[PDB]
RNA sequence: GUGUUUAUAGCCUUGUUGUAAUACGUCCACUGGGGACUGAGGACUGCGGCUUCGUGCCAAGGAUGCUGACAUAAUGGU
RNA sequence: CUGCCGAAGUUUCCGGAUAGCAGAAACUCAGAUCAGUUUUAUGAGUAUGUAAAAUGAGAGUUUCUAGUGGGCCAUUUUUGGUAAGCAGAACUGGCGAUGCGGGAUGAACCGAACGUGAGGUUAAGGUGCCGGAAUGUACGCUCAUCAGACGAAAAGGUGUUAGUUCA
RNA sequence: GCAGAUCUUGGUGGAAGUAGC
RNA sequence: GCGAAACCACAGCCUGGGGAACGGGCCAGG
RNA sequence: UCCGCAUAUGUAUAAAAAUAGAGGUAGGCUACUCUCCUGUAUCGUAGAAGAUGGGCGAUGGUUGAUGAAACGGAAGUGUUUUAUUGACUUGUCCAUGAAAUUCCAUGUGCGGAAUCGAAUCCAUUGCAUACGACUUUA
């Protein structure tokens, strides 16, 4: 196992008004709710329930019940911003985003590098 | 019960790998390499520990979960010292030859320690053999002389 | 090929009913790609054709067209009603429907 | 979402009630379906509860035994099969037991809405169709269960050759810099 | 969504009665007419205060004070069933008082088949005390190291193309 | 592991730091878009709004304006 | 052929005289009355009744003049019961002269009462597929090998889930 | 002013190229 | 070869249910 | 074989496997890392429906046409390997042409013959037999 509910464990709220908005949990309500918090100001602290957030793989060392302000200075001490960014896996749903902005005008210029990129076909005989 | 972990110490077995619920439990005596899925608990290899993680079991479950415990306690028994099954058969006036046949005569022919690693096997082995040996339209004290298990302990 | 089909693909479900009373005037229409009440708010108002081919070649083609307009959406999954100019055939129950991009707002 | 002329599913793990009202539903709204692995199917409950239950089904008509035969009268019972509109859309499915030869090379894809992971409970006992079928008629378990390996060795080889090949063209890709100098596009 | 009103409710003054007493008690409904229709059937019989008489003098919204600390409540419930007497005593943990009435709510109604109207609640209370916790769910979840993996995952665009992962 | 009281984390309670913010309820004779069905009536009156006044203008006692396609066709009926 | 009006289907004596229901004619009459309605308070015994307030509607008539003079579904109150069901009164409405949505189908169950249409929105029921509509959200019970969805019933459950009491 | 009256008169069917001579 | 008559609302595969037979005719299936 | 007559829109995507998880992982059976956390991805996508040329970079990617050999049995009917022969080559840079569509409407089948085989009747037969129909042999 790699993912487990824990204190101080960082998630990723996939469902509700929040979504893709990174959160750490800070107090276990019940096995059907969690409080967490986020250091940015657009994520208050909430109870959510487990089903509208997926878990992540980095955990970070958080006393119970920690309020906002001392969750925000442990995030920065523990650099979980560019740490989650780091892994593939933030890249993949920062690509996603990007590619979901690009306009007409952008795709087309997309669709031309990337024929020039595939025109390449170079392959050692 | 939100947890219901059921630790248990790892033997010197050569194999303890328990990945897609089937425990290789290998030792130097022999390998038990018993599937675990009689039960759904997660196991831990916690160094020299099985970690039974029964997490949000039932009592069915919990129930399944102890008799795993003894399962692999039972399967490390026999990766280590086996199971030896001693049988005791005890002739009547005519005696049974053996292949069972002769068993108080009979013409029909039929087919002591017993080490194994697994000990369920030779358990079941031994009752076999007191299966076989079973008296039709015979006194008990006429029958008194039987192929029953002297004792079952590890070798 | 893939130069071509400004429309969007669509299927043709039904007509609007009840348990056991059909209303041929107005038909159930599936975008795909639409997958919601709220999607299917861009596709209002959009002209929608039915294509089909017939044996004579009236007019020195064989192709021949019903138009339609998207009127509102149907349920909760994405589906539309569509009124068209002339009522289309029962016969057309999961056949292929065009979607254009006009009258577009966009 | 999106509908193709021919769509194949691999029944593995998933349920027959949740894949057949999918599939039917499919085959109404004009697509045609092609169902393989039908022996891979799975019913909720025990061997014992859908033994009565066909046991009872052949005290009954044309018992038929084969998985794609229980699927098939599955989805039927799903259509209106005494009109037209019905039978039509019932010749759109074509259900197998195992991959033939034309399915194996072709992709196949998976209805999540029936997966058992996804549906049943942890925990629970489920009955197979194909074990199911083996012992109530079915006799050609055993060629179909020893050809598979055959078809997933070849398939298996096909997918290292191809993963070995891809690897050239995914080295080649870092390799050119032009797929980082306009990455800003998240491509 | 369940509501907690506090109403406060006295009899018309009469001559026999210048000044009357004051009755307050705080109950959960989900929006204030069905408060004060409840206020009135508890004074009706626990006091045997005719509605006719009597007048609703005043009513409050409750909101929690700490909704972002969890807490575990004790509430003690009357059951009015086939026999209509029991009495039962449960202990939930959340985080508002509103929350545990409506997870009671949901636990008897299900377990138990009752109705709102059936269902009165005497006391609900905040355990402030790990020793004074009775129930063994409560006593695990108040424990230093909750560790659990997650339940329930499960997780249009039909016809996926791989094999979901469902895990990690 | 036993007991601690901010240590090299902090938690809760309490008054309390400049005030708040937000959510919910309610209202605006505040405002910006998308879609669909309808066009009854047939000079003038009327009630209103603009307008210095206007044979004035207007969304004010019910649709008009600008276009495109066709007679060997278009459109409908049986 | 179309349009409009439209019952009774039963009190009373006793084949009828009736009455009553439904129309025609002759009237007068808002500064007036009428009501399958609720009241105020006190009269009598929460009900019941009273004269004069609220609400709605303009009302009162006199004459004669067609049709009917049953039942069914039963509900409720209710008497006797009698293995137990059940039967007997009144009451209440409906069907009977009434199509339509639902109830898998349905003479009496839930909605709703009808000119020809367009658009919108609902009721009762529903939204896996048949079948129009969320394989919706949240919290719980159950795995039934005769699940559940619609007396053999007392009990037995080394079948359970939650709680209460003593502890 | 017709669809009925085991309606009246006339015409003509299936039975049927059957029972049969 | 010759040559009828009776009869005729109309079609016509089964299992269940449609309470007033429901059936053959409705509903759900084979 | 002659004669006559009637005349879908990118159709692009192939391991298996479970969640008490797998995939693959250097190294030499591992160890440990990596990946997921769906395809919103990948492959293709310019050209008066996709022109004419000058080319250039690479001296090559797509393909047509044939000559092909291998693989594919479960219902292989397709996966490649190509040998070339020609082209577009969007890889890139230029020069021409697009319009008054001056605001949407979009060989195949039948009927005849001259032919080649086969089958039935047929010489037949009881092997079958109300009759049909069946089985052998001319």
């Amino acid at each position: 196992f790699k993912r487990y509910v824990e204190v101080g464990r960082v998630v990723l709220v996939t469902k509700g008004e929040y979504t893709g908005k990174l959160a750490v949990i800070v107090d276990i309500v019940d096995h059907k709710r969690a409080l967490i918090d986020s250091p940015c100001s657009e994520f208050p602290r909430q109870v959510i329930r487990y089903g509208s957030v997926v878990l992540t793989h980095i955990v970070m060392k958080l006393p119970r019940g920690a309020r906002s302000g001392i969750v925000a200075k442990k995030w920065k001490a523990q650099d979980v911003c560019n740490k989650w960014a780091s892994s593939a896996w933030a890249k993949k749903l920062e690509a996603k985003k990007v590619r979901s902005q690009l306009n007409d005008f952008d795709r087309f210029a997309v669709m031309r590098l990337k024929k020039q990129r595939r025109e390449q076909v170079n392959v050692a005989v | 019960d939100i947890y219901k972990d059921e630790t248990l110490t790892i033997p010197k077995g050569v194999t303890v790998d328990i990945k897609a619920r089937n425990v290789t439990v290998t030792g130097p005596r022999g390998t038990l390499k018993q599937n675990l899925r009689h039960v759904d608990i997660e196991m831990k290899k916690q160094g020299n520990t099985i970690k039974f993680i029964v997490w949000h079991g039932s009592r069915k479950h919990n129930a399944c979960i102890r008799s795993v415990y003894s399962i692999i306690n039972n399967m490390i028994i026999g990766v280590t010292q086996g199971f030896r099954y001693k049988m005791r058969l005890v002739y009547a006036h005519f005696p049974i030859n053996i292949e069972i046949r002769n068993f108080l005569g009979e013409r029909i022919t039929r087919v002591i320690i017993l080490e194994g690693n697994s000990l369920e096997n030779v358990s079941q082995s031994a009752a076999n053999i007191k299966q076989i040996c079973n008296v039709r339209n015979k006194d008990i004290r006429k029958f008194l002389d039987g192929i029953y298990v002297s004792e079952r302990g590890n070798i | 090929a893939q130069g071509h089909r400004l429309y969007v693909k669509a299927k043709h479900l039904s007509f609007q009913r009840s348990k056991h009373v059909i209303h041929p005037g107005t038909s159930i229409v599936k975008i795909e790609g639409c997958d919601s009440k709220e999607e299917a708010q861009f596709y209002l108002g959009k002209r929608v054709c039915y294509v089909y081919k017939s044996s004579k070649a009236v007019r020195g083609s064989k192709i021949r067209v019903i138009w339609g307009t998207i009127a509102r959406p149907h349920g909760n999954s994405g589906a539309v009603r569509a009124r068209f100019v002339h009522n289309l055939p029962a016969k057309t129950f999961g056949s292929s429907l065009r979607v254009m991009l006009y009258p577009s707002n966009i | 979402s999106e509908f193709q002329k021919v769509v194949v599913i691999d029944a593995k793990g998933h349920l027959l009630g949740r894949l057949a009202s999918v599939v039917a539903k499919q085959l109404l709204g004009g697509q045609k379906v092609v169902v393989v692995r039908c022996e891979e199917l799975n019913i909720s409950g025990h061997f014992f509860r859908n033994k009565l239950k066909y046991l009872a089904y052949l005290r009954k008509a044309f018992h038929f035994r084969a998985p794609s035969r229980i699927f098939q009268k599955a989805v039927r019972g799903m259509l209106p099969h005494k009109t037209a509109r019905g039978q039509a859309a019932l010749e759109h499915l074509q259900a197998v037991e195992g991959i033939p030869p034309p399915f194996d090379k072709q992709k196949r894809v998976v209805v999540p809405a029936a997966l058992r992971v996804l549906r049943l409970k942890p925990g629970r006992k489920y009955c197979t169709v194909g074990r199911l079928s083996s012992e109530v008629g079915w006799k050609y378990n055993d060629i179909v269960a020893k050809l598979e390996e055959r078809r997933k060795v070849k398939s298996a080889a096909f997918y290292q050759a191809k993963l070995a090949k891809q690897k050239k063209i995914a080295s080649a890709k870092e390799a050119s810099p032009v797929n980082q100098k306009l990455s800003q596009f998240g491509y | 969504a369940l509501k907690e009103y506090q109403v406060v409710g006295r009899k018309v003054p009469t001559e026999h009665e210048p000044v009357p007493k004051l009755f307050r008690m705080r109950l959960f409904a989900p929006n204030e007419s069905v408060a004060k229709s409840r206020y009135w059937y508890f004074l009706k019989m626990i006091n045997k205060v005719k509605k006719a008489t009597g007048e609703i003098v005043a009513i409050n919204e409750i909101s929690e004070p700490k909704p972002l600390k969890a807490k575990v409540f004790g509430i003690w419930i009357r059951y009015d069933s086939r026999s209509g007497t029991h009495n039962m005593y449960k202990e939930f943990r959340d985080t508002t008082r509103v929350g545990a009435v409506e997870a009671m709510y949901a636990d008897m109604a299900a377990r138990h088949r009752a109705r709102f109207r059936s269902i009165r609640i005497l006391k609900v209370v905040e355990v402030e005390k790990k020793e004074d916790v009775r129930r063994n769910y409560v006593k695990q979840l108040l424990n230093p190291h909750l560790k659990f993996p997650l339940p329930h995952r499960r997780t249009k665009k039909v016809f996926a193309p791989h094999r979901p992962s469902t895990f990690y």
